[PDB]
């Protein structure tokens, strides 16, 4: 590289911040988005103890911290912590001053306006970027698949949203946003582990339960048969070693944790599972583009990485859909970073180069410029 | 030990003979002329100090240059001058870092032989190539070929 | 408060450095003495700006050294 | 190669350090000279259009405000870089610091005391 | 005086016995320490090799799990195909 | 030395007072803390007989004195005698007036407040020091090892306490203080020696029993096997010469005296041994720092100098702990003075130089300043 | 005779100190030997664990390759039936 100017494709997310320069294949730095102040007193003098460890540093000292995510469900609830996370991302994980780089944030659909306006105001006043643009997290995941149609189910860690798109024309009346995501699955797993004796309570042990969920849980193809099998044999019980020994054995908690996605009544949510909100999102579309959406169903986001979900979802939709249509579920192996790869592709386009919100435009219309033509 | 070795070297032959008279005062009864834990321990018991042989062996290892496990007359002399300490505090770490950066005119984060020989030319004194190679090897234990911040810090560790 | 923090730094520095300046009533001597005070302020600003640029160069050097030691830490 | 040569090498390194300090001081002197030479200009205001002098003073005050704004921006950036450098140095110190703390040894009395202890009652002249 | 000289003689006997036993014990202790160093080094090497084998086994199990899940899925798919 | 001002690192302890200037390797003067008034009448006139011999002087005239320790279990029970001990320590063993030297006392964890407040009031009013600071006896022992984590078992002569520390953040809810220590072992040894015929009763003969304990006793690797071996062969019986002749032969009393540490039921104490209070202190800590505490178990204090304790304790903890964790027991050869070496290191730090309790601060808030920010 | 007695007392003092040194050396020797035996047992256990892990890894590799071949065959059959 050299002259010229590259764009910063940041992607706030909720659970893992993924960032990197535009035009690559994978994000340069991926690290949890947690800011944890120490909670004990501290007796050693001169140890160089900081007041807040952010990012991946607080996943190593988590034994004496109180980690707290600054993004609850897509929306940002603690602006100071989010500013700290952004500052860390720019200066220590990428080491590029923001004064010389455009930024491309990402935002979930149907989010509060004030969140987006505050985001752009921060990026323009504190970090003082040249130009920033905010994009919907599902259109990027559709970019990365190399398609131009299809209905994308982007089940992140904060919020699961399902944006249908045809021929490049998004259908704003058919977006079905559901707030069940990876975090609720972690909490439900932590709640059902107590049925064997293992109690995880501290906010640090939520990370251990998350690791258990990632490494062991899988989505059952048929729920009742698995419940019957796990209750008779013992071929499912997989063991796992805690960060201090005392291995634990997970029985039928393995496929009961991610089953909450298809039956949100487990955690008390009323709505229908991710297998039926996709069909409802399709049926709201026009009668002539339903075949294409049926054939190009796209999966993205981290939580759709459970082993065996691309078959359960296809079976469910085939049960719901008319018998003639072909149901195909696109599940690329690079699912987790699909949104960021799409963001890189979009930022690398020449046609897109004039859509950025230039700073002089913000100076003339204020932060409310984001809702205007420069979307 | 290095400053003590220099002080013993700066002694003339007459001063070395005086220090050898001191040696004979210390080493009374030593079989090999080398003060192992035996004579040093008996002397310490005589003095009023009650040490353990680990400290004496560490004193030897700071001065044992061959690895024989003994303290010959030269190493015994270093033991003798170890009774007094002056090489402390290693000057100032900030001063050494700044002057190391000044040495690193190219700011590579490590010192090259070219800038080293340039500063030697500025000084202009006679140069021992074997000692230069020994210094480079001792600094470049990682075998990088260039003296680093930690490498030169350990070069001056315990030195004045 | 971040936008308020930026506005605050800029606006409060301006307010500290802003004064009720009425050049009309001052005669030649007072006007020239005020110009001398302004030149002293310029000297101070330039001296501290050059200190800042030298500190910036030292900061770049320190960052390079820290990167080198991070490389040496593996 | 001898210990005398090692002392000579140490003295040479000390002399190199002194020369670098002197060169840093002369570089600072050059920086001061260049800064004084290149920055501004003196003013002669004798017997001129005094209202025009007031307007020129106002324009110079505006220029001073601009210079102060740029100075304050660079000052804030320098302070932020200093904070980042302190944080990184703290990280390095916590990573590879630890028991590198030096100490002194004073339990062993001087060589004269050891010699008089070994001599016994004989040690009176020395 | 006769008794005192007898005591001197038995003293010298004890001195010789003690010093010989001390030298033998020192030599044996040095040999034992050398053997301890050898065994400790071998133990540490075995430990690190075991850790490497653990990492390898973990990676293999992950790959096996992935492949088995894909296999079962495609087998169901072929059943539906027929 | 010269100009400048050095700090006095005193360490009251209970059984041996260790003191010396900050920045050295070993304490300058180490002497028992006993004050013994004469008890007989005294007929020689003009002999220059004093009314109380303190320190090491009363260990030579102990034949006609009644030695009594002024510190029972960490706490100080006789303030006049403690003041006398401090006065002796300052003026005769160090010969430095306290008007020109800061002091750094040490105190066991979980001690009564009034003890600490009276200590600071004495140091500021009677001796009139410039500034004094009180530190917990375990943090110093952790300083001396050059670590920054680890759980330190400081089995002194008065009280055994077990303070776990991680990354410099002490865990106040996991301190397990047990009052079994060297003095109770001396009393138990003096009580079991009576099974062979040797009766020690006088407070002077307690010193002889202490010497027997120091020179002969050792901790058995396996208790039952040693009890069986000592009851058949006679390879253990080691003899010892009293201060007047009449050698004595200690049989299986050798490893039964220090066994009380691992089975406090011998002296009627209910609690568990030092092998199980360490494991309990670890298990109270968080689940993510237990591996580091397992690997960095530190021993300190005088009573942990028994030959063969660093193996018995490791065997016991390995039996209790999970099989995967590595158990390592740090037992430096300079165990006895570990607390004082750590105190010297702490007093020599530049970062610590502003934590002293300056006299003007005491004048403004009274003796209760010690519980405040200046801990 | 009195001079001989004093020399005898000095010799006895030296004898006692030599006995102390010898006994301390012996105790250190035997303790180091015991630690050596313990380290030997630990190294043996580590050898066992590492060998078991290696056998596990070889078995996992073979089963992985077999299942991979089955997977590829079923993939080809699935494409044919598609
Ligand atoms: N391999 C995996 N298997 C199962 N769940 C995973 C896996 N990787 C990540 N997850 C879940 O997905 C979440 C990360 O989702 P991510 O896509 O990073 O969210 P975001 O959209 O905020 O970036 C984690 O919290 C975790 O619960
Ligand atoms: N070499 C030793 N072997 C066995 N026990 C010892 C040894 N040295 C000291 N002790 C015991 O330890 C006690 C001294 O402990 P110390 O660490 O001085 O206590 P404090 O914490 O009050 O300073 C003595 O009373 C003695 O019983
Ligand atoms: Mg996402
Ligand atoms: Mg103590």
């Amino acid at each position: 590289d050299d002259e010229e100017t590259t764009a910063l494709v940041c992607d706030n997310g909720s659970g893992l911040v993924k960032a990197g320069f535009a035009g690559d294949d994978a994000p340069r730095a991926v690290f949890p988005s947690i800011v944890g102040r120490p909670r004990h007193q501290g007796v050693m003098v001169g140890m160089g103890q900081k007041d807040s460890y952010v990012g991946d540093e607080a996943q190593s000292k988590r034994g004496i911290l109180t980690l707290k995510y600054p993004i609850e469900h897509g929306i940002i609830t603690n602006w100071d912590d989010m500013e700290k996370i952004w500052h860390h991302t720019f200066y220590n994980e990428l080491r590029v001053a923001p004064e010389e780089h455009p930024t491309l944030l990402t935002e979930a659909p149907l989010n509060p306006k004030a969140n987006r306006e505050k985001m752009t105001q921060i990026m323009f006043e504190t970090f003082n970027v040249p130009a920033m643009y905010v994009a919907i997290q599902a259109v990027l995941s559709l970019y990365a698949s190399g398609r131009t149609t299809g209905i994308v189910l982007d089940s992140g860690d904060g919020v699961t949203h399902n944006v249908p798109i045809y021929e490049g024309y998004a259908l704003p009346h058919a977006i079905m946003r559901l707030d069940l995501a990876g975090r609720d699955l972690t909490d439900y797993l932590m709640k059902i582990l107590t049925e064997r004796g293992y109690s995880f309570v501290t906010t640090a042990e939520r990370e251990i339960v998350r690791d258990i969920k990632e490494k062991l849980c899988y989505v059952a193809l048929d729920f009742e048969n698995e419940m019957a099998t796990a209750a008779s044999s013992s071929s499912l019980e997989k063991s796992y070693e805690l960060p201090d020994g005392q291995v634990i054995t997970i029985g039928n908690e393995r496929f009961r944790c991610p089953e909450t996605l298809f039956q949100p009544s487990f955690i008390g949510m009323e709505s229908a599972g991710i297998h039926e909100t996709t069909y409802n999102s399709i049926m709201k579309c026009d009668i002539d583009i339903r075949k294409d959406l049926y054939a190009n169903n796209v999966l993205s986001g981290g939580t759709t990485m459970y082993p065996g979900i691309a078959d359960r979802m296809q079976k469910e939709i085939t049960a719901l859909a008319p018998s003639t249509m072909k149901i195909k579920i696109i599940a690329p192996p690079e699912r987790k970073y699909s949104v960021w790869i799409g963001g890189s592709i979009l930022a690398s386009l020449s046609t897109f180069q004039q859509m950025w919100i230039s700073k002089q435009e913000y100076d003339e219309a204020g932060p409310s410029i984001v809702h205007r033509k420069c979307f | 030990d290095d400053i003590y070795k220099a002080a013993v070297e700066q002694l003339t032959e007459e001063q070395k003979n005086e220090f050898k008279a001191a040696f004979d005062i210390f080493v009374l009864g030593a079989e090999d002329g080398c003060i192992s834990t035996k004579e040093l321990g008996k002397v310490m018991r005589m003095l009023g100090q009650n040490p353990t042989p680990e400290e004496l062996q560490e004193m030897i290892d700071e001065v044992d240059e061959d690895g024989s496990g003994t303290v010959d007359f030269d190493e015994f002399l270093v033991m003798m001058v170890r009774c007094m300490k002056d090489d402390s505090k290693g000057k100032s770490e900030e001063e050494l870092s700044d002057l190391f950066r000044m040495f690193d005119k190219n700011a590579d984060g490590y010192i090259d032989l070219e800038e080293l020989k340039i500063m030697l030319q500025a000084t202009g004194e006679t140069i021992t190539e074997d000692d230069i190679e020994e210094l480079m090897k001792d600094g470049d234990k990682n075998n990088d070929g260039r003296i680093d911040y930690d490498e030169f810090l350990e070069f001056m560790k315990g030195v004045e | 408060g971040k936008r308020q923090t930026e506005r605050e730094k800029k606006k409060k520095i301006l307010a500290e450095r802003r004064k009720v300046l009425a050049i009309d009533h001052l005669n030649e001597d007072q006007l020239r003495e005020k110009a001398k005070e302004l030149w002293q302020s310029i000297y101070n600003l330039e001296a501290e700006k050059f200190d800042l640029q030298e500190k910036f160069k030292q900061q770049k050097y320190e960052i390079n050294v820290l990167r080198n030691r991070i490389n040496d830490n593996q | 190669i001898s210990a005398s040569r090692k002392l000579q090498l140490k003295t040479l390194m000390l002399q190199i350090a002194k020369q670098e300090l002197e060169r840093e001081a002369e570089e600072r002197r050059g920086e001061k000279g260049r800064a004084l030479s290149t920055r501004c200009q003196p003013l002669e205001l004798a017997g001129l259009s005094f209202a025009e002098l007031q307007d020129l003073c106002r324009q110079l005050h505006a220029r001073v405000d601009k210079v102060d704004e740029e100075r304050y921006d660079v000052e804030a950036k320098v302070t932020k870089n200093i904070t980042e450098i302190a944080d990184l140095n703290q990280k390095i110190f916590d990573l590879r610091g630890k028991f590198k703390r030096p100490t002194l040894r004073r339990v062993r009395i001087s060589a004269d005391a050891m010699m008089q202890a070994l001599l016994g009652a004989r040690a009176k002249e020395t | 005086a006769q008794k005192d000289e007898e005591k001197m003689e038995i003293q010298e006997i004890q001195l010789k016995e003690a010093k010989h036993i001390a030298e033998d014990a020192d030599r044996k202790y040095e040999e034992v320490a050398r053997k301890l160093v050898i065994i400790e080094s071998d133990l540490e090497r075995a430990e690190e090799r075991a850790e490497l084998s653990e990492g390898k086994c973990a990676e293999l199990e992950e790959e096996l799990k992935t492949v088995t899940n894909n296999l079962k899925s495609l087998e169901a798919q072929a059943e539906k195909y027929s």
